[PDB]
């Protein structure tokens, strides 16, 4: 046999895997990656998704667009080249963005954000809000995905200021960001 | 090695029947990856048909999901698979002398069958194609039924053996094919029904690295209900149970099955769920790294020139349920069969009730509420849409969202003995109108029916040569030519440009998009 | 009595301007059923226009639900309603000398306006019609706004006063009209917008017994959101509140309102809910025995010859919301305006979320996901469908399920100054293309535009005479005739046969049935 | 004024009405109807839905097809003829009807009945059934309306016999009927 088996390095966060080797390699955007691919035979290691002939893969300041599935095709031609492969789930949470709209008296607050993983949206008014005559929802055209807070009929004292607390469950050391808008 | 020669208008061709691609899975090489070919000491008798892999025809038979010719002409389909043996890892080739009516010719490998449990490459005489196309056509046998994909989900029995057989057979071509006037950098896999599914699964794998460039999924794909089995243990348990092998341990229960004779193992009968499969490929974490759909979404593959398509009314069989009735298809039976549609597919079923009646709605033609036919019609469509059409689009959508070049089609032609159904595209692809009615294709092949065979082959072959079907050999059928003033635009995510195959060929945009969307965009988002 | 004479191609005609049908509701006859006419002591000066009922144009204005000509040419629409008084219960007549280009001629009474709060029969000079049709055209004034339909839901203020004014005016014709060359057994009411609604409401009543036989609901009906107010108190409270009359008792709060001057009462401003109305007809239990829809379902009326129809893109105004933008209509604003659609209509809203996204789905054209226009288009349709089209069908369906003979139409023609919108059918019905551009109809009236006016009138008039539009006067317009080869089949519950009005006339079946059904069959059954 | 005002007779059941007079006149099928319409003036009474000049309306053995809205148009022409009108909600509950259907292992039981008012459907197996792996529903094409009991996968012991207990809530003295079907 001519073998291979991957182990992590660089900057992982809250590790989990399965029966063969590391299914997941979570990393934050801006950090450094290092994936070391072992051998038995010697063989010649091969990282790919031009076939890079580094034993250890490495990327400084890893971006969202660099994430994906990479394999390790180590070979001296002693039987079938062993191929162990791994997920690079690059993570982030942007500045969230907040538009609005008005009529008789209904007011919408639309809240987008690009994230990875998919973010969790929370709506406030000093303390957090969920279903009286006030609605929240997700839509079909989830270009974010997005979240919308609708005020059905402006009652005297739901005229205060609101916040769209987005969160990624603090995963991989990533802070919660939010956004405020006022009303009169 | 050397073999035999044949001829029928066209340039003559050499066949290579009974060439092995790996040492056969016999002892404890059963439920083990294929190791490569045992070394050939003498000029191998590459002259007659290699026997079939372990399958049972006489009962356990996924009707709905099999091609029509298969289940219309079973007596005829039986004749090929009668010589069975466990030693079945043999491919065939078809290579021509001269160009039909020595620079390295491309390679079209055929995956096959219809279910994961039924077929051989022998049924498909890819000889005409080779001659008329001037390329090398390969028809194989992979391990079927239990032998192909039994799994525990452990290191004990990883599964996906049948694929690995296809992968190895492909690796045979890569290393060898050069020595038949073949080309290792223009190899082209192409499939139908399950083969299609398989085509799509190899693509997503790592193990098919330097082995092929071009892929053709004739009616089917990897994200459908019955392309992939996500419950391997449950059904292997039922198999192990009917032969007294179901031990509490994994590894011991596997080593049990080894000793039961192959004859005895496959012809056993386990029914799966409705619109599912019990023995088939699985997410192992090697040849299928993750759930196909998830792989396809995240872009965890590389850019293979794809050619997917789909036929008007695929699952005709679905409405062969109360076909012979003709007061139509019953009013309230429509409700019924849909209820079971939603349940065995989406039936989670906290908020199902909506899902049923709202999916009923989209397919009941409100022009004539009362006509049974214009439910039957629609029910065909319903099923058709969900179990091929839509999936196929969404796969394309992704493979072109990541910029593999890819072309799309719709097939619209029967040729009657007894609606263009699943499978009916094949004889046209394999040129069978040009030889006359074979045993499993009985049809009055019209002057037209030929034109169609030519045009599909010309397209399909060209595609292997370049990764552009409408380029190399341009469209001609004067040996009018109705496909002359038509160019097969590339598919993309936006204007879903596809080719209408048929007597009236052309480019159209967004196949059936209305329904496509219902299934792709609204419905899964209900729950 | 006697009045005045006029002429412009056509046979000359006598007008009767300022004829009363009841003693005017002034003192504590306000918010009281009309009692019959105060006895006429001299030859009544039936010579000039009777003044309008209490309405305010300058603010409180249900834009979306009013005809286009109304809210495009307000300056012109103002001129008619300027002479206001509470004493407004006067009808007009238009009766001809000779048949236009001695048996008792039929009677076409016009209900009118657009909202329950806006219009007069004076705006509609139904003179041409009378001449060309050779029938008696009647245009009236009923009590509007508050004066028409204020209610407590008590014996104190029963409401439906405006209808009772129409009913009495009709009873005037029944008893009298005979003495103008009129016919009491072929009286024919016809409407537009609210008038339409009113037409349909009278039908369901008992109080319109021996008064008419034939009914024409031009674009609208009684089961729509804004035909009937099912919350009378709540809005009367808000009115009583802005004039200090809202007492805890019913009867005393009513007797308060009496004393506030009519001028002061109507021009007050109360907005209702979205797609509703605050002052309009109510289920009293006398002139509206039960919920209109329920009445229509159970067959609690008698068989009036109906003629309902509908225009291509009625509520154009609905999308006059962000009309001047033309990147299209915004992507996510589509979501928004629909969310408010579902909420103020179906918004109960335990399981609304589905209802929104599934109704979004039906109207988003999946051919081009990204084009704003081919949402705008559709949004027009959406609204169109729900607030006229569908209802209209279902009313017909019922009125022919109980075997009133009934004919259906769709109207397809503008004539541009600045998509066939709500109201645009009128000038054609009232023959205004034949006289030239009036102040509230500015259009380049084409050679064609005339043909269309003739054909509609010929149909409509005939219908009063027989209860069959395409019979009596056959279709001609050679004074080719594009309506010659075409017969207006009767509507029924099964093959929903209707007449496509327009330049291309014909019979078609099941108008828009796909969407019809969505709204009639699936959606209310979600909850 | 020339007045009218209706009072019931015949065979009513559990009476309910509104601010003017009897909105509803409930009656069972097979009974007798009598609606007496009073007068002040004298006027001439008029029942209608060819105008019958009976003071009191009457129908022996009232059928489903005779139900509807009837008015009383009493008149001597002293002002407007007064018109009081009334609902004849004829009531019944037929023999209910029971079909079936079979495959791998799902079994459907379809249960219709024509009723007035709309009937209430109950399903049994010795004692009454509602949600484990067993479904009930109404459809769109409510030709009854109907009710359906689906058995998802035939488990050993849901092979017993079932009953489709229909009920009209015992209203207007009408018995509950039901229907049985066996299974093997």
């Amino acid at each position: 046999p001519a073998q291979a088996q991957i182990v992590h390095a660089g900057q992982a966060c809250v590790v989990k895997e399965d029966n063969i080797s590391e299914r997941v390699y979570t990393i934050r955007e801006g950090d450094t990656l290092m994936l070391q691919c072992l051998v038995t035979g010697r063989p010649q290691v091969r990282w790919t998704k031009e076939t890079s002939v580094f034993e250890t893969l490495r990327i400084e300041r890893i971006a969202r667009t660099q994430g994906g599935r990479y394999y390790c095709k180590a070979e001296n031609g002693v039987g079938v080249p062993a191929i162990k492969s791994i997920r690079v789930d690059v993570q982030y949470l942007d500045e969230p963005m907040l538009t609005v709209h008005q009529t008789v008296k209904t007011v919408f607050l639309r809240c987008t954000v690009n994230s990875n993983p998919p973010a969790r949206f929370i709506w406030k008014r000093g303390s957090d809000t969920l279903s009286n005559g006030v609605d929240i929802y997700e839509p079909l055209y989830t270009q974010g995905e997005t979240k919308v807070l609708k005020l059905k009929n402006l009652r005297p004292q739901d005229y205060a200021s609101y916040t769209c607390q987005v969160s990624v469950r603090n995963v991989c050391g990533i802070p919660d960001k939010a956004i405020t808008f006022r009303l009169t | 090695v050397r073999g035999v020669r044949r001829e029928l208008i066209l340039g003559p061709v050499v066949q290579f029947l009974g060439v092995p691609y790996a040492t056969p899975p016999l002892g404890a090489r059963r439920f083990q990856p294929p190791e490569a070919p045992a070394s050939w000491p003498g000029v191998r008798n590459a002259t007659t048909l290699p026997p079939a892999c372990p399958q049972n025809l006489h009962g356990a038979l996924p009707a709905i999901m099999l091609p029509v010719w298969f289940t219309d002409n079973l007596e005829a389909a039986a004749t090929y698979v009668q010589n069975q043996s466990e030693d079945c890892l043999y491919l065939n080739l078809y290579v021509p002398t001269e160009d039909g009516p020595s620079g390295k010719k491309p390679v079209m490998l055929f995956l096959h069958g219809g279910s994961y449990m039924e077929g051989t490459g022998n049924m498909f005489d890819g000889s005409v194609l080779a001659a008329y196309g001037n390329v090398i056509v390969a028809t194989l046998n992979y391990r079927l039924g239990v032998l192909g994909f039994l799994s525990t989900g452990d290191q004990a029995a990883k599964g996906n053996y049948g694929l690995l057989d296809q992968i190895q057979a492909l690796r045979w071509l890569s290393e060898n094919i050069a020595h038949f006037g073949g080309d290792p950098e223009r190899i082209t896999i192409f499939g139908s029904g399950a083969g299609a599914s398989c085509v799509n699964l190899l693509i997503l794998s790592h193990h098919s690295e330097g082995l092929f460039q071009k892929a053709i999924a004739q009616s089917g794909t990897a994200i459908s209900s019955w392309s992939v089995n996500y419950q391997p243990l449950k059904y292997t348990r039922l198999l192990a149970a009917k032969v007294g092998c179901d031990r509490e341990d994994s590894t011991e229960a596997v080593e049990c099955l080894r000793r039961k004779s192959s004859r005895e193992l496959v012809d056993q009968d386990v029914q799966p769920a409705r619109y599912h499969i019990a023995f088939g490929p699985v997410v192992d974490g090697d040849v299928v790294p993750d759930d196909p759909e998830i792989l396809m979404q995240q872009g965890e593959f590389l850019n293979y020139d794809m050619l997917i398509g789909v036929n008007q009314g695929e699952g005709l069989k679905f409405v062969e349920d109360s076909a012979e009735s003709e007061d139509g298809v019953s009013a309230s039976a429509f409700d019924f069969t849909v209820s079971n549609f939603v349940d065995n597919l989406y039936g989670y079923p906290e908020g199902k009730d909506v899902l049923r009646e709202t999916i009923k709605f989209m397919y009941t033609d409100w022009a004539d509420r009362d006509n049974g036919e214009m439910r039957r019609k629609t029910l065909l469509a319903l099923f058709t849409d969900h179990q091929w059409v839509a999936p196929a689009v969404a796969t394309a959508k992704l493979h072109a969202d990541y910029q593999s070049p890819v072309y799309f089609y719709t097939f619209y032609h029967h040729c009657q003995a007894e609606d263009a159904a699943h499978g009916d595209e094949l004889p046209y692809v394999f040129g069978v109108p040009m030889v006359g009615a074979t045993d499993l294709f009985p049809c009055n092949f019209s002057k037209n029916d030929v034109m169609l065979s030519a045009v599909v082959m010309t397209y399909w072959t060209n595609f292997a040569k370049t990764g552009d079907p409408n380029q190399p050999v341009p469209q001609d059928t004067k040996f009018p030519n109705r496909f002359e003033e038509v160019v097969w635009s590339k598919f993309n995510s936006k204007e879903k440009q596809y080719l209408h195959i048929g007597l009236k060929p052309r480019v159209r945009d967004n196949y059936r998009a209305n329904k496509v969307a219902f299934w792709l965009e609204l419905v899964p988002h209900l729950h």
